RNA sequence: UCGA
């Protein structure tokens, strides 16, 4: 299974919530590619290959890997989406 | 056109693969566990393995 | 009543001709199909 | 159908004595029900049991250990059989092959 | 083309018994006999007692004397063999087996003893009999002694085996196996073509849509309706956006 | 003590190895692992390819032959040709026969290097009037290789056909108790060796036991680590 | 699409009586009716395959 | 004429991830109101039961539940894959057709 | 492997010490497994031959080819005197071991019952409760892995002779048609009528029915308990009563197909074959 | 190709040891072979008898003591110790406990050359004024030899044990099916192994695989009789 | 009209 998955869903009342948040994360790491991650370089989810072990390309798997830590925030109308756009893309290119 | 398949699409095809996996269906489609979702393992035939337990 | 011949192999045709089917035109359809048609009659034995 | 419902036939495995009836229970019938049949009685028997079935059915050997079902996929599926090039004659068969 | 049989291939016997071909295993690693000789098959029990197919356990146990007897039998549809004839015929084919065993300068394997030993214990040969009369009486029950080509150590209980006639059915993975990514529309919806000649992917069911519901995936079901079935900038707008 | 190790000959087809005494239930520990790798990895040859002029696939028919071409492909793998020649990868046979004749393994053109251990092998019936030329093409390899699996480009009709090379036809090993011994219950290995002559029993045993030899070497240091 | 075949059981020459098989067909051996192949079964669990 | 126990397959599928609708007393131990009944809990009231202190047991239904063009979470219970109470979102309508729907292949007997 | 072996050949011999059994295995005159009573102590020949300290001396003694796992041991697992066998032992450690700490494990399984369909399902969910979903998974895939080489190293076969029909067949049987020629000599004496002959026939060969049932498992249990027929039909592997019946004892009266049931049963079983008739009713 | 050895070990007792990758069906070849002898061979500890005082039958409980005579075997059983030169393939160990006390494996009196590598564990618990002498005997043994197998009495009335003489406790291997490029068809074998901590998994199965071409070196000389 |  996904590790976590018992923790993840004890971290919000409803699945399904914790299915959405895992979506918009994974779409956020795929905007700026990785590079608005939490992670640090030993927390970096890698896939093993046999030319070369890299960062694993999933976004899906780095978004669960993410909210594991907890690092991350979320909740209903946190913040303006907005400037919740405006500041995102400008951060990261 | 060629179907050479050189081992370069072998391992590239696992590295967009890897992490993402994919919905397995039997008709007919009663429970809804009639659809589960499966990593999907690159392997040889061209029959498709199940896991014997979900296979109930 | 008239369809392809079963080729598969020669016992396949063979049998495919020995058929006995009440459906196609002047029979019956799946629709009227009851338990009687169903049934092997008491009087079926060696005939069917 | 009629002409048989008339008479009481009995069994291909009855017991064949040379040409005559041995034991004085002959298993017999009319208009298929089954009956205990003296030797006396008995207008008629059936050729062979064979006849009770069709051709696939009867390429089926000890059919009589087999479920109704599982005998009727089996002569079904000989008839989804494909030939293969080294493809052998079974080792028992019923011999109406 | 010449077909040779593959991996998930149908295959049945006269006796109602399917099943296809699951992982064809190396000629090296078999569950084979005392005489070196690996076995071709190896079906699973499970479905036989279920089915109330005994003519397969039959044909196995009067294949098991053909192999060595070395002759055919003729069966006829409820007239025929019975269980002391063909316990007969495993007696001979026996008789002579071991006889070929005994007389190339060989005896009772110790694996065989130690399979003996339990199926002494459960009941299934006459204790205080010779190895010699308990692989006899196991014999002639259609069971002999197997040795795992894996290991090399026997299996703990004996296995029935012998010669079964069996059928390689029409079906083959080569033809019913298919799939498609992005192809052919119909002319009215902008819906694919189901099947493999189209060239089209499979349909969604009304059922499969339910599922699909009850797990509460919206956007799987989403897609399945829109993006990829017969959404016109949706098939196409997405096929860039995974380019 | 010593364990006695003994072989019986016979041909290049059957041979008998005896070795004993052993530990409890130590024969097997040797015997099966052997016979894994004598069914598997043992080298030999089964033709590789052939081609007839009058022939564009493995159905076409040939005049004056009962037998179809795949039908003489079913017994054309079934040839064992020994490679005197340790040195050579490759060979080439070549077949002339006509008129009311039933060819055969021995009906081939003899060539250096090569041998065949079973001349009344029946390749295809001949009538009258039928003539019939035939030139294969053999190497030597491991395993089974299907004909699908490897090409073969000779020319423009050039049939490729299975390999079954494992020499070996089949390995049979039993433990018993042996005499020998300062304790009881031990164990006679007597492994039997049934091959096709391309290698002999004693051959098969000894480069079984090399391979196996080998691949017990492997074993060299490991990269270590302690979670 | 499964191929017929007759495959000769004849000798270049011998007496033949009337009804005697000479060709072969695709399911027939001999003139007896194949429709696979006997095998070997072994009735036993083999590693959940 | 003598009243008996429903066999426990009976009282499970009854009482299995429902919740209480009004506080129970029984055996000393006592069962808020509100509180999702496990397993255990179920058992426990078939123990109270078989002691005779509880011949009924008060439950929030989806027949009873007020929540507009489907049901609530009190109401429904537990969500019968995760074993715990239904997430908020999940179509139980669907669910339980399709639950219906799968044995109406085997009823003849 | 959970099954417990037990052996009627000692039958219960009770001695003064356990020398006398000990020698008893020796002479045969006892099996390993048979229910003797040593001193004033119950116990087995195997419960005091093999005495295990723990867990992995039970398993090489065992898979060394000195014992079976299925044969009643002492052993000491996780500070317990423990009488049991080797296969249940082992068990519990494949149960532990695939969730990573056997106390809870050790904590929620029987180890005393064979494992089973039933006892296995609430060992599943109660691992989905107890300890939670990832854990589950690979506890459900190494039941799978283990369990299937299980399955694979016991070389469970089917043979014609694991069908074995009960003596008390032909009995039961020949009974019954003394019975028939009862009710029919009722039903010319004027006693009984057309119809409740008819009925009184029909529960006839439905009390025959369970005779030879009743025959078939009592025949199982008391003689072969090791039989697969039976192992399939008890673990929940595959079978039910009724077609072990019909494999077993008689197939049962058949039902015409007017709606009404038939007159004369089936009689002879699956492994015994059926005529004509009996097939062509059913 | 050439495979791969890894290890990755833990402590005197735990290591796993993986061969990746390996040739088709050779992996189960292997796996036995090591697995067998690893639990019939590997020469080691094992005390074989024990004599206790005011203890005749070894059933009949000791006053003074928690646990009766039983209990107290077993966790001599437990006990490992190591000898420090090939000479010595048998010693005898001496405990006298007075008093409460808690009687460990280091509360054992040493001996000459043994060395024992089990420091603490519980053996018996000694109560007040609890009276205890015992003499064990240790010898060094392969496999498992059970009490019956072998009596011993040295003193007027001992206690046989079951001997426990391979270090290796639990061993188990695997393989599976690794992917590599194009090829899916590989060879991953994983060999788990316990040890008493007296030899680790390495010396151990080192051992062993000398022990495995030591046998296999044994088909050399042969001698023809032929059939 | 077959496959499940
Ligand atoms: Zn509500």
């Amino acid at each position: 299974a996904e590790p976590g998955i018992d923790k993840l869903f004890g971290m919000v009342d409803s699945k399904y919530r914790l299915t959405v948040v895992v979506a918009k994360r994974a779409q956020q790491l795929l905007r700026h590619r990785f590079k608005n991650t939490v992670l640090e370089p030993e927390e970096r989810p890698k896939m093993r290959t046999l030319e070369g072990l890299y960062d694993d390309p999933n976004a899906v798997t780095w978004a669960m890997k993410e909210l594991l830590t907890g690092r991350l925030f979320f909740g209903e109308n946190l913040v303006p989406e907005d400037r919740l756009q405006k500041e995102m893309e400008r951060l990261y290119p | 056109r060629q179907r050479d398949i050189k081992d370069e699409v072998w391992d590239a095809l696992e590295e967009v693969i890897h992490g993402k996996v994919v919905l397995l269906n039997r008709a007919p489609t009663l429970h809804r566990l009639g659809i589960q979702a499966f990593q999907p393992v690159l392997v040889e035939g061209q029959s498709i393995q199940l896991h014997p337990l979900v296979c109930e | 009543l008239s369809q392809f011949k079963d080729e598969t192999n020669p016992l396949s045709s063979l049998r495919h001709k020995r058929r006995i089917s009440a459906l196609g035109p002047g029979g019956l359809t799946r629709e009227r199909a009851g338990f009687d048609v169903r049934d092997v009659h008491r009087t079926h034995y060696g005939r069917i | 159908a009629s002409e048989e419902d008339r008479y009481t036939i009995a069994q291909a495995n009855t017991p064949l004595e040379g040409d005559r009836i041995a034991t004085d229970r002959v298993v017999a019938r009319r208009r298929g029900e089954p009956v205990i049949v003296a030797p006396e009685e008995v207008e008629f028997m059936d050729v062979s049991p064979k006849q009770v079935f069709s051709l696939n059915t009867n390429l089926i050997p000890f059919l009589e250990h087999d479920d109704a079902n599982r005998a009727l996929m089996g002569s079904n599926m000989q008839t989804q059989a494909v030939p293969l090039i080294r493809a052998q004659a079974p080792v028992v068969m019923t011999g109406l092959e | 083309q010449k077909r040779k049989l593959q991996v998930g291939d149908k295959l049945a016997n006269r006796h109602g018994n399917k099943g296809v071909v699951a992982k064809i295993l190396p000629v090296e690693d078999m569950p084979h006999l005392p005489d070196g000789t690996p076995v071709d098959v190896i079906l699973n029990p499970l479905g036989v007692p279920s089915r109330m197919n005994l003519g397969q356990i039959l044909e196995t146990h009067l294949g098991l004397a053909g192999y060595f007897l070395g002759q055919r039998y003729i069966s006829p549809v409820f007239d025929g063999a019975t269980e002391p004839e063909i316990k007969e015929l495993l007696a001979e084919a026996f008789n002579l087996y071991f006889g070929k065993r005994q007389g190339e300068g060989f005896g009772v394997d110790k694996r065989e003893k130690e399979v003996l030993a339990r199926a002494e214990k459960l009941g299934l040969v006459s204790p205080g009999k010779s190895p010699e009369e308990q692989l006899k009486e196991l014999f002639d029950l259609g069971k002999v002694v197997l040795y795992d080509g894996r290991t090399g150590e026997p299996f703990e209980g004996p296995i029935v085996v012998g010669q079964m006639f069996i059928m390689k059915l029409y079906h083959m993975v080569e033809d019913k196996m298919h799939a498609r990514s992005t192809g052919p529309y119909s002319l009215i919806t902008q819906q694919p073509l189901g099947g493999k000649a189209q060239f089209g992917g499979q349909r969604f069911g009304e059922m499969e849509v339910w599922a699909l519901e009850a797990y509460g995936a919206a956007h799987t079901l989403q897609e399945m309706l829109t993006i990829k079935s017969d959404d016109i900038e949706g098939r196409n707008a997405a096929y860039q956006a995974i380019i | 003590k010593a364990p006695v190790f003994t072989a019986t000959t016979q041909g290049d087809h059957y041979g008998e190895f005896v070795l004993e005494p052993l530990e409890r239930g130590f024969g097997v520990t040797l015997g099966n692992p052997l016979r894994r790798i004598l069914l598997s990895s043992i080298p030999g040859t089964a033709v590789t390819s052939v081609y007839i002029e009058d022939v564009l696939h493995e159905f076409s028919t040939i005049p004056g032959v009962k037998e179809d071409v795949v039908e003489i492909i079913l017994n054309l793998k079934e040839l064992v040709v020994r490679f005197l020649d340790p040195k050579m990868a490759s060979t080439t046979l070549i077949l002339r026969a006509e008129g009311p004749k039933e060819v055969r393994a021995g009906d081939f053109t003899p060539s250096a290097d090569v041998e065949i251990m079973n001349p009344d092998l029946h390749i295809a019936t001949l009538e009258e009037g039928g003539k019939l030329y035939m030139e294969v093409r053999v190497d030597r390899g491991v395993g089974y290789v299907p004909a699908e699996r490897h090409g073969i480009k000779d020319r423009i009709n050039a049939i490729p056909v299975d390999a079954i090379f494992s020499p070996v036809r089949r390995v049979a090993f039993q433990v018993e108790d042996t005499r020998l011994g300062q304790r009881t219950d031990l164990d006679k290995l007597t492994l039997r060796i049934w091959t096709d002559g391309s290698v002999t029993p004693l051959e098969a045993l000894n480069q079984a036991v090399a391979i196996l030899k080998e691949h017990l070497n492997y074993f060299a240091n490991p990269e270590a680590s302690l979670l | 699409g499964t191929a017929f075949d007759q495959r000769p059981r004849v000798r270049v020459g011998q007496r033949v009586k009337k009804g005697d098989l000479l060709a072969d067909g695709p399911a027939s051996e001999e003139g007896f009716l194949a429709l696979g192949q006997n095998v070997l079964v072994a009735i036993m669990p083999f590693d959940g395959y | 004429r003598t009243l008996r126990l429903r066999k426990r397959s009976d009282i499970e599928s009854g009482l299995y991830g429902r919740v209480l609708a009004r506080e129970v007393e029984a055996l000393g131990r006592r069962l808020e109101e509100g509180r999702y009944l496990s397993l255990e809990d179920v058992h426990f009231l078939i123990k109270a039961a078989e002691a005779g202190e509880v011949r009924e047991v008060p439950v929030r239904s989806p027949l009873t539940c007020q929540t507009r063009y489907g049901v609530c979470q009190k109401c429904y219970g537990y969500d019968l894959s995760m074993a715990r109470p239904v997430s908020i979102g999940e179509a139980v309508g669907v669910v339980a057709a399709e639950s219906i729907g799968e044995p109406g292949t085997q009823l003849t007997m | 492997i959970t099954q417990v072996r037990k052996e009627k050949k000692g039958a219960g011999m009770a001695f003064a010490t356990p020398e006398e059994a000990l020698a008893a295995y020796e002479r045969g005159e006892v099996a390993l497994n048979a229910p003797i009573v040593v001193a004033g102590r119950e116990t087995s020949v195997g419960r005091l031959k093999f005495v295990f300290a723990n867990p992995d001396e039970a398993l090489l003694a065992v898979a060394h080819g000195l014992l079976d796992l299925q044969d009643v041991v002492t052993v000491r697992y996780l500070g317990r005197r423990l009488e049991t066998s080797p296969g249940r032992i082992l068990f519990a450690r494949i149960v532990g071991e695939a969730v990573g700490d056997e106390k809870v494990a050790q904590e929620l399984i029987q180890m005393d019952v064979p494992q089973e369909k039933n006892s296995l399902k609430d060992l599943v969910y109660q691992a989905f409760l107890r300890l939670g979903m990832e854990k589950t998974a690979r506890l459900l895939d190494a039941l799978k892995y283990y369990g299937f080489t299980l399955s694979t190293t016991s070389g469970i076969t089917i043979g014609i002779d694991d069908a074995v029909i009960p003596e008390e067949k032909q009995r039961y049987l020949e009974e019954a048609d003394r019975k028939l020629r009862q009710i029919e000599q009722a039903y010319e004496m004027g006693f009984l009528t057309d119809r409740e002959r008819y009925d009184q026939v029909i529960q006839l060969w439905t009390e025959t029915t369970e005779k030879v049932t009743q025959a078939v498992f009592k025949n199982f249990e008391e003689n072969y308990p090791f039989n697969p027929l039976y192992v399939m039909a008890q673990s929940g592997a595959r079978g039910n009563p009724q077609q072990i019946r019909q494999l077993c004892g008689m197939r049962g009266l058949m039902q015409k197909p007017s709606g009404e049931t038939f007159e004369v049963p089936v009689r002879s079983s699956f492994r015994e074959g059926l005529t004509v008739l009996e097939y062509f009713i059913s």
